RNA sequence: AUGAACGAGGAAUUCCCAGUAAGUGCGGGUCAUAAGCUUGCGUUGAUUAAGUCCCUGCCCUUUGUACACCGCGUCGCU
RNA sequence: GAAACCAAAGUCUUUGGGUUCCGGGGGGAGUAUGGUUGCAAAGCUGAAACUUAAAGGAAUUGACGGAAGGGCACCACCAGGAGUGGAGCCUGCGGCUUAAUUUGACUCAACACGGGAAACCUCACCCGGCCCGGACACGGACAGGAUUGACAGAUUGAUAGCUCUUUCUCGAUUCCGUGGGUGGUGGUGCAUGGCCGUUCUUAGUUGGUGGAGCGAUUUGUCUGGCGAUAACGAACG
């Protein structure tokens, strides 16, 4: 509905959705290192949306 | 600083082709600043990339 | 008849007047007659006294021929900005 | 009386090399009534460096330099 | 000599030793046609129609390098200091409402700036009311009045004659139109001046004389890591 999905910085998540977050961020990184061959330099918690 | 993220709604292609690909209901555009002499710094990822 | 320009083009805008040294085109619905033809123009001026004003000849007939009858709206701007402005009447 | 946030602050960024920052008040301007602003003045008063083009800009110098060519089309009548 | 350059490309307007070939702005075009040679491909000779105001030659600088070096500066950095950004709040900005929440200003070169800390004034903005402070000249009206000011009541926020009633004042000091002057914190700072800010608190700017070149131009305004040194002097900063 024209609404950005918000930073994860601005998300005021749980604990255990913290967890999965971090876990995601994790997953990502290492399928960008090693499928995705490339590093992308610029990670941080304005890079990253939170979104279903 | 270097780009705009513009929210927009996009149409639909009424050519009827089978390697058409999919446009979303939202889309975004970015544009990235060419007017703007902020980006002396960005020389370092670039240069070191041997694609480019 | 209606009078408008000599030119090329496709539209011709009306003339509401006949000028003195300007060739105009009288068109009008008449009896279609094969050019060429020549044309001559009189007026009543006063107990039946045929004056002659205008002559020329005969052009092709058709009715495509467009006229074009323009009006032009005056305004005066009493207030300027930079490429911006204010007019009134 | 009321007593809140505020537990030294992410990304990011400003000014500053000695009676200097910073702390501290005072006076002038404003001003019928008036300073959190501003312009000045004294008071207390240090750590770091005696450098560099790493960032941002700016500045010069020398070297040459007065849109070249090869890779937009088919049909239709008067 | 146009110069690059050339002891010939010299002895050329101070033009004549002998002789051969050959060029006449650029394209069309070394094309078509014809002749001739050739096995052939081709060669030799070789137009025109039409088309354009340039095509070209030497030398001189450099706008610009997507060319490389240095050098400068706590409005850049290192070593740091004190901070802002995080809290409450004061004041300027926008967005939003409001009748108005006037306005100028938007990177450093706008944002506690407009000396702008505005209860009235300021004040331009909103609502309402009052006055002419229409100078001057012409025409008309006007003394048997052109007018001005005003008690009381109605109205009014207003001891606002602002309008009416009530009729009291005033002696051309005028009034109505015509031209036409003033008055504006009204609009253009992208029409101007002045002043200010900025580039830039940079490190440059311009002249004169001498020498090279026909000239554009060059040397000066300087190669080097003492020494070369056709250059020398000024002025502003």
């Amino acid at each position: 509905d024209q609404v950005p999905a918000p930073k994860l910085k601005e998300v005021k998540l749980n604990s255990e959705e913290m967890k999965e977050a971090y876990y995601q961020t994790l997953h990502l990184m290492r399928q960008l290192y090693h499928e995705c061959t490339l590093v992308h330099a610029d990670l941080s918690e304005y890079n990253m949306l939170w979104h279903a | 600083k270097e780009s705009v993220v513009f929210h927009a709604y996009g149409g639909s292609m009424e050519d009827e082709k089978e390697d058409s690909k999919v446009i979303p209901t939202e889309c975004a555009i970015k544009v990235f600043k060419t007017t703007l002499n902020e980006f002396k710094n960005r020389d370092k990822y670039i240069k070191d990339d041997f694609r480019f | 008849p209606l009078f408008s320009q000599h030119t090329a083009a496709d539209k011709h805008k009306l003339q509401r007047f006949l000028t003195a040294d300007m060739a105009l085109v009288a068109t009008v619905y008449a009896p279609i007659t094969f050019p060429p033809a020549s044309v001559l123009l009189f007026k009543q001026k006063s107990n039946g006294m045929h004056s002659l004003i205008a002559t020329g000849h005969l052009m092709s007939v058709d009715p495509d021929r467009m006229v074009i009858k323009r009006v032009v709206l005056s305004g005066h701007p009493f207030k300027i900005f930079t490429k911006m402005a204010v007019v009134r009447y």
